[PDB]
């Protein structure tokens, strides 16, 4: 609505199921939380320090 | 088993694995032998520290 955009869906629910299937430590680890989603629209990522 | 070729992998709590590089598989080989089975015997393995 402005420069603000937000994500309405997830494309990796299947991966989460697949990981829960093999144990608690898979689903709750850090790698799980790094499953990536595509960027929402024209734009880019940048790092600010 | 002294200077034998061995294969192996690491299995992590996250049910995923990495191959052992031979440089390391040789270390476990040297430190843990006498746990390996031979013909006509069966050995009880133990933890590796």
């Amino acid at each position: 609505w402005q420069s603000y955009r937000t994500r309405l869906n997830t494309l990796f629910a299947r991966q989460l199921v697949a990981r829960a299937t093999t144990g608690i430590d898979t689903i709750l680890s850090m790698e799980t939380q790094n499953i990536q989603e595509p960027q929402l629209g024209k734009g880019f990522y940048a790092t600010f320090v | 088993y002294k200077n034998a070729s061995m294969q192996g992998l690491y299995i992590f709590a996250d049910m995923a694995s990495k191959d052992m590089t031979p440089e390391q598989s040789n270390v476990y080989r040297d430190n843990s032998y006498q746990q390996f089975d031979t013909n006509n015997v069966r050995r009880v393995n133990n933890r590796y520290a």
